[PDB]
């Protein structure tokens, strides 16, 4: 069952990568969308929307190799989690046809270009919630309460403490991550605007996010106690990642060289995920739901990392040559 | 009927989500092996006319493509939802094509975005055809992968049963069962086939219409002529792919078909109507085809419905999608071999509308013999995936959930068609 | 195995005879 550790290890740095791409996107279709509700430029939403799809094309991919890879790995997730999971997902995917559709639209339609961005604004926003549930879900329960397993009225576990925390541990680094990325290369007089705002969704993360990641522990003190170890045990990963936030937070502060911004939040919110998963790790959800369990044949593993490994190869290239594009500085 | 309504609510939502998926996706695979044609013919003639037709298509093609991409989520998504205790066996075996199929989009999309914000900076032409030869390949790669899996799903093996859980896979033996072939091939050809009378079905309106001979002559005498062609090879593979079946599966066949009896000299069947118990009305049908040429023996004896179970038949209903898909082949075909020859190699007739209707009329028909078709090879599978595989009734979930996420989804999808519909048309009638 | 190869082939075949036709009708007449 290593290789099937190893699945998972690099399938979550698949979430990971999702994450990376989709806070520029849906940081940028939010953002861009307030700051462009104050005179709907085609001009502008044209010279914008020639270049944003791309990175919301990208996302997909990610998504996708993770939904498709993960199952591989493990069907019994195919199982239960499908057998569970059966609204958010549609909602999810009805934000994206939305978000999508209007990435069509707009390139070709001018109509669409400036009164639906309003949907950017609804889905922009939406739909990290909407993964943010199954995220959330995924470390829950839907027959798993506590003394020993009660069944859950799904319909009222919604509003709870924990997944806000998620929501929070989401959208307003999605905000960070975003500005910090919209920062990085802001080779421009006005880019006073995304440094402030920056610095609030900063103090957002350093509070609400960097705050939910406690909150996170401090729900599993009541929920589960062997998660709350495991994320004691990996609590220095997200002490190093507020290390590498306060260091993203001195470049915001200081220099103009903000590569080692993007490396630092990089790093920060690689850990700051990476540990949530570890801590997580090793099972999912349910101890039926262990890496192990609906023991699997372990060639076509080998051949679907070769295909991550494929897919990687190009996800990370395809912006590494996006970032030389823009250049040609080398 | 908490968890047996699904078993229908979710077939339905399948068809209707995917129906649509479609509809934006055998474009995606025709589009640009006829754009790089199109790039090929303008570089090879100097025709820079050729040339202003690929772009012209692909300013298309792009939104075409995210539509197809959308859907292509919502299903991606949907399946193991749906379908969670086929995943619980099948997953492990399908999990690596379904990737690579979008792998090999990806790896499509990158060049196609070069060509796409190259071609508007960096140097030559044949360095924008070397960029649009991957994307055809990668299109026809996404389908050879993807359909590896309808063709697995159709045919083990590549895996054992444990008592019902399914270990000992091989990767090779499962994508490269018996059909993916016939599967992939008649794929392939009805998809270059049904762009090549799309884009024909462009042309001919505008030709039809402001008869801008410009390009709109040149394109129909192009698109017409590979459509020809495509049909003709998506025919052959159709003869090809109907053999497979006689020989692995003819309880589709048989249905498809109406040969409840096994005899050796069968009739095919032109269109009939046997409502589902016996009730022969309408009645033509010639002697056999797939035995004379495809078997090399007139006499090879084609199994009967009969003699398949009747928990394991499919419906009689199929045969009308047979009739459907196949005649639509013929005719169109025929529409096809006249244009080039006798409407421009002959007797002048392209600027008659009498052609330009129907040439007009061409794409759709296309699409929807490619609707019915998958109908066809699809709904004759519903019986098996219950035994070989696993129970389909004890496939699905819960009910009061499916019911309206299915109509949601209908109205989305419903938006979608139409919306797109509508862009990709302002479009066209903008003419960049 | 022939008829089992045979329809990648035609396929194959239907394709470079649809760029052909760019070269054969469509370069050097019409
Ligand atoms: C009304 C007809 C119809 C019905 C009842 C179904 N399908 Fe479907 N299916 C088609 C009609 C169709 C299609 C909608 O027309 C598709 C979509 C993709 C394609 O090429 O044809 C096809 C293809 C298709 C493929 C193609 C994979 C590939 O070759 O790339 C898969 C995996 C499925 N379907 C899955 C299902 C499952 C799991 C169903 C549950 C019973 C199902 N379909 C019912
Ligand atoms: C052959 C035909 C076909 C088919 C059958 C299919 C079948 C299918 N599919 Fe597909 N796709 C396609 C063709 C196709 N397809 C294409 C072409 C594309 C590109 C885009 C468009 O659509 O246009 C895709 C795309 C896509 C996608 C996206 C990716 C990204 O995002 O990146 C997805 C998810 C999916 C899923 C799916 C599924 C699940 C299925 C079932 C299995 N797709
Ligand atoms: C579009 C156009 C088209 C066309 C023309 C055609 C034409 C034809 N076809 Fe087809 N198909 C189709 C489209 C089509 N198609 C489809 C889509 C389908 C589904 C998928 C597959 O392939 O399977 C089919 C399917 C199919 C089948 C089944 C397969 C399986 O199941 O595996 C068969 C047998 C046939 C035959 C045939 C023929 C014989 C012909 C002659 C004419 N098809």
């Amino acid at each position: 069952m290593t290789l099937e550790v190893i699945g998972i290890s690099v399938l979550w740095l698949f979430l990971f990568g999702y994450i990376i791409v989709a806070s520029i996107d849906f940081g940028a279709g939010f953002f861009s969308v307030y700051s462009h509700w104050a005179n709907q430029q085609h001009i502008l939403h044209r010279i914008i929307q020639r270049y944003l799809s791309p990175v919301w094309e990208v996302t997909n991919v990610f998504l996708v190799f993770f939904f498709v890879g993960i199952v591989g790995f493990f069907p019994k997730t195919a199982y239960y989690y499908g057998s569970i999971l059966l609204v958010p997902a549609s909602i999810a995917i009805v934000l994206l046809a939305i978000r999508g559709s209007y990435y069509a639209f707009h390139t070709y339609g001018e109509t669409e270009r400036n009164w639906y961005l309003l949907a950017y604004g609804l889905t922009g926003l939406f739909i990290p919630a909407s993964l943010s549930i199954v995220l959330t879900i995924s470390e829950g329960g839907f027959v798993e309460e506590n003394a020993a397993g009660v069944a859950l009225d799904y319909g009222k576990l919604f509003a709870s403490p924990l997944s806000w925390s998620v929501v929070l541990l989401s959208v307003t680094s999605v905000l960070y991550i975003s500005a910090v990325f919209l920062t990085y290369y802001a080779d421009a007089a006005g880019d006073e605007q995304a440094r402030a705002l920056l610095r609030r969704y900063a103090l957002l993360w350093s509070g609400p996010t960097m705050l939910s990641a406690l909150l996170i522990i401090y729900q599993l003190r009541y929920h589960n106690p062997e998660h709350y170890d495991n994320l004691w045990n990996v609590a220095w990963m997200l002490v190093i990642s507020f290390l590498f936030f306060v260091i993203t937070v001195w470049l915001l502060g200081r220099q103009r060289r903000f590569g080692w911004a993007f490396i630092a939040l990089l790093f920060q919110y690689a850990f700051a995920f990476y540990a949530y998963g570890i801590s997580h790790y090793p099972y999912l959800l349910y101890p039926y739901l262990t890496i192990y369990d609906g023991f699997t044949n372990e060639t076509m593993a080998m051949a679907l990392i070769v295909a991550f490994i494929a897919g990687l190869l190009l996800l990370i290239p395809s912006l590494y040559l996006l970032m030389r594009l823009f250049l040609f500085n080398k | 009927m908490n968890g047996y309504d699904p078993v229908l609510l979710s077939r339905i939502l399948t068809e209707l989500t995917l129906t649509v998926h479609i509809i934006y996706a055998t474009i995606g695979v025709g589009v640009p092996l006829m754009i790089a044609i199109a790039q090929w013919v303008g570089i090879r003639k100097n025709d820079m006319h050729y040339i202003l037709l690929a772009r012209r298509w692909t300013r298309g093609f792009v939104i075409t493509v995210a539509v197809g991409v959308v859907t292509g989520t919502a299903i991606g998504l949907q399946l193991s939802l749906l379908w969670p205790n086929f995943m619980q066996l099948a997953g492990q075996v399908i999990s690596l094509p379904l990737f690579m199929e979008t792998f090999a989009f990806f790896f499509e999309a990158i060049f196609l975005g070069i060509y796409l914000y190259t071609w508007d900076r960096f140097e030559n032409q044949k360095k924008h055809l070397l960029l649009l030869i991957p994307v055809a390949i990668g299109s026809s790669a996404s389908a050879m992968f993807i359909t590896m899996v309808n063709a697995f799903m159709n045919t083990p093996q590549g895996f054992e049963l444990k008592n019902g859980e399914l270990v000992n896979i091989d990767p090779i033996v499962a994508m490269f069962n018996p059909a993916m072939p016939t599967k992939v091939a008649h794929v392939l050809a009805t998809s270059y086939m049904t762009s090549a009378f799309v884009l024909a079905s462009i042309a001919a309106w505008h030709l039809w219409k402001g008869n801008r001979h410009i390009y709109h002559r040149k394109a129909l005498h192009l698109t017409m002529k590979t459509a020809f062609i495509f049909s003709v090879a998506s025919a052959l593979v159709g003869d090809l792919s109907g053999k497979f079946l006689a020989e692995y599966q003819p309880e589709k066949l048989a249905a498809a078909e109406w040969h409840f009896e096994t005899s050796s000299h069968a009739p095919l069947i032109l269109f009939g109507t046997l409502e589902e118990d016996n009730e022969v009305k309408y009645a033509l049908e010639i002697p056999y085809a797939l035995s004379i040429l495809a078997h090399n023996h007139p006499a090879a004896v084609v199994t009967g419905l009969n003699d398949i179970p009747e928990d394991e038949r499919p419906p009689l209903y199929i045969h009308y999608l047979f009739d459907v898909m196949v005649t639509i082949g013929v005719f169109l075909m025929v529409v096809a071999a006249v244009y080039w020859l006798g409407s421009i190699f002959r007797w002048k007739w392209t600027a008659k509308n009498w052609f330009f209707g129907l040439l007009v009329a061409g794409g759709p028909l296309a699409m929807i013999a490619i609707e019915a078709g998958w109908y066809l090879a699809e709904v004759g599978r519903q019986p098996w995936i219950l035994r070989g595989y696993m129970k389909t009734a004890e496939g699905a979930t819960t009910s009061a959930h499916v019911d309206t996420m299915l109509v949601l989804f209908c109205l989305l999808y419903i938006v979608l068609v139409i919306a797109s519909a509508t862009v990709l048309i302002r479009m066209f009638r903008r003419n960049p | 195995f022939l008829i089992m190869y045979a329809p990648m082939v035609v396929v194959a075949l239907s394709v470079v005879a649809a760029f052909w036709v760019g070269l054969k009708d469509v370069h050097v007449n019409e």
